[PDB]
This record gives C-alpha cells, sequence and structure tokens, in this order.
RNA sequence: AAAAGUGGUGUACAGGUGAGUAUAAUAUUUUUUCGCUUAACUUAAAGUGAAGGCAAAUCCUUCAUAUUGCAAAAGGAUAUC
C-alpha cells in the first residue's frame, strides 16, 4: 500500500511541474504580443501627442 | 417539474383521488413519486348529527408536502388551494368584497 | 477680450491630448496586470 | 541523467519570465514619461 | 382591424398496438466511497453594451466587457411628473 501512495504522490508532482511550465510558456508568448502590440500603439499614440503641444 | 397535483380514481359517478408527487408530464394516474394523501370531493355528513352540517374527508401528510414545496414543487390549483386552507400557502384567489 | 477670439483660441489639443493619453493609462494597466500574472508564475516555479 | 536536462530547462523559464517582466517594465515606466 | 407567416415553447407528454424479439447482462440487491448535469422547477447574486444580413425581430452572423486569460447576453411592456 506504501507503494501506492508513494507512486501516486510522485504522479502529482510531476503533473503540477508539467503544469506550470505549460502555463509558464504559455505566459511568455502572450506576454511578447503585448510587447509587438505596445511599441506600435505607443509610436502611434506619443506621436500624436508631440503635435498638441 | 414535481407537482403535487391528483389522480383520479373511483368509479363512474363516484369520484376519489390521490394527492401524489409526480413528475408533470406524466400520465395522471400513472405509479407517481409518492401518494402524499386522499381526497374525496363529495361532502359527507357525521352519522349521528342532525344540524345538517356537512364536511369533505381529506388525508394529507402535511410533513411530507411540506418538503417538496420547500424544494420547489409546483401543486396544481386544486392541490394549492387545499394547501392554503391547511395554512401552508396562501390563497391564488379570494371573493372579491367590492 | 471677446467671445470670438476666448472661443477661437480654445481648441481640441488639449480633448485630443486628453484622450491619447487616457488610452496610453490603460494600455499601462493590462501591462500591469500581464507583468503581474508573470510574477505570480515565477515565484511558483522556483517554489516547486 | 533526466534531472540535469529538467533542471537546466527550469531556469530558461525563470530566465524568459525574467527578460519579458523587464520589457513590460520598460514599456511601462515610458509610458508613465510621455504621459508627464 | 383582419389573413397568412417569421420567431419562442410544446408536438421527447398523452393515446394505440403486440408484428418483430429467445435471454447471464458494462443486468441487479445490500453496505462503503463517488462523479456528471450548458433546458425546465426552487433560492440568491452579478451582468443585460456595439454593428451587419433578411421586409423586421427575443431570427441568423459577429464584436466589446465578464477573478489572471480563454469563455456570455435580447429585448419588449406599463405607470408617475
Ligand atoms: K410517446
Ligand atoms: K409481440
Ligand atoms: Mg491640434
Ligand atoms: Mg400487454
Ligand atoms: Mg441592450
Amino acid at each position: 500500500w506504501d507503494a501506492k501512495d508513494a507512486a501516486k504522490a510522485a504522479k502529482k508532482e510531476r503533473k503540477v511541474l508539467r503544469e506550470k511550465m505549460q502555463a509558464a510558456e504559455e505566459a511568455i508568448e502572450l506576454a511578447e504580443r503585448m510587447a509587438r502590440h505596445a511599441v506600435r500603439e505607443i509610436a502611434m499614440r506619443e506621436k500624436i501627442i508631440s503635435l498638441q503641444k | 417539474v414535481l407537482k403535487l397535483r391528483l389522480a383520479r380514481f373511483g368509479r363512474t359517478n363516484a369520484p376519489f383521488y390521490n394527492i401524489v408527487v409526480a413528475h408533470a408530464r406524466t400520465a395522471r394516474n400513472s405509479k407517481p413519486l409518492e401518494v402524499i394523501g386522499t381526497y374525496d370531493p363529495v361532502p359527507k355528513k357525521d352519522t349521528y348529527d342532525t344540524t345538517g352540517k356537512l364536511h369533505k374527508d381529506i388525508k394529507l401528510d402535511v410533513t411530507r408536502a411540506k418538503y417538496w414545496i420547500g424544494v420547489g414543487a409546483q401543486p396544481t390549483d386544486t392541490v394549492w388551494r387545499l394547501l392554503s386552507l391547511v395554512g401552508i400557502l396562501d390563497p391564488k384567489y379570494k371573493k372579491p368584497q367590492p | 477680450g471677446d467671445a470670438f477670439q476666448r472661443r477661437e483660441k480654445a481648441n481640441e489639443d488639449f480633448a485630443i491630448r486628453q484622450r491619447e493619453k487616457e488610452k496610453l493609462l490603460e494600455l499601462k494597466k493590462k501591462l500591469a496586470e500581464q507583468q503581474k500574472h508573470l510574477k505570480t508564475l515565477s515565484d511558483h516555479i522556483d517554489e516547486i
């Protein structure tokens, strides 16, 4: 019985990591999109603000 | 939809009803989930009472009926009028005074 | 001086400057949330 | 055998997660600059 | 105001028959332990914004917003000043 509990517990530890890493590597890609979309918007929005001084 | 309704039994010109808990979309006289009581519409008269007063015999398991009304059972208009007399629900209809 | 002068001086330069800055404030809010979310995941990895 | 491959992999994510938080910060304060 | 419709719900209930069908099966009872449930019923909370297509819509298509990020909605009606 101890082998089943130990074997099952280790299986959960392998999942939480595979889930956190998967979610982590996903937020990175979602974060890069925010960058490319921000540099363009910021460059386009600051331009207008620069013509209203 | 659970409903507290009546199942018409008896013979021709001798109506007799079962107060039952059944799903709305089922046959009137099909075996219900529970039989909460009985209802006799024809009013009776006490044997040795010469006053002329009549009464109606109605057997009802109030404790079992309150649980179904509490979980969301929908009694028909006839069963609603009965449950309002015993003092469980409020009447749906009343005699206009004006 | 007069209504026409004061009314002509006023223009959309202030209104434009306000709308653009406001859109950037909500933009930084989306970045702040995203940057915050990454922190909630960074401390969990090194934790486990 | 396999531990060495996963331990280093975690460092990569910890590294990238540090860079992304740096870019999003480089833009956050940048927006504040032009906002003044 | 009528007459056809479009949409919503219901025609998954009720009622009828016994032609076919030859069975042990992911059948069933008891105890212990559980999981699922986007319609209807009951209690409560929050949200009910913007376009296009059909003659029009609570029809169809789609968007914004909804703990993080993916993921929704539809309007109609009656009073008061
Ligand atoms: K049927
Ligand atoms: K048969
Ligand atoms: Mg200008
Ligand atoms: Mg038969
Ligand atoms: Mg609306």
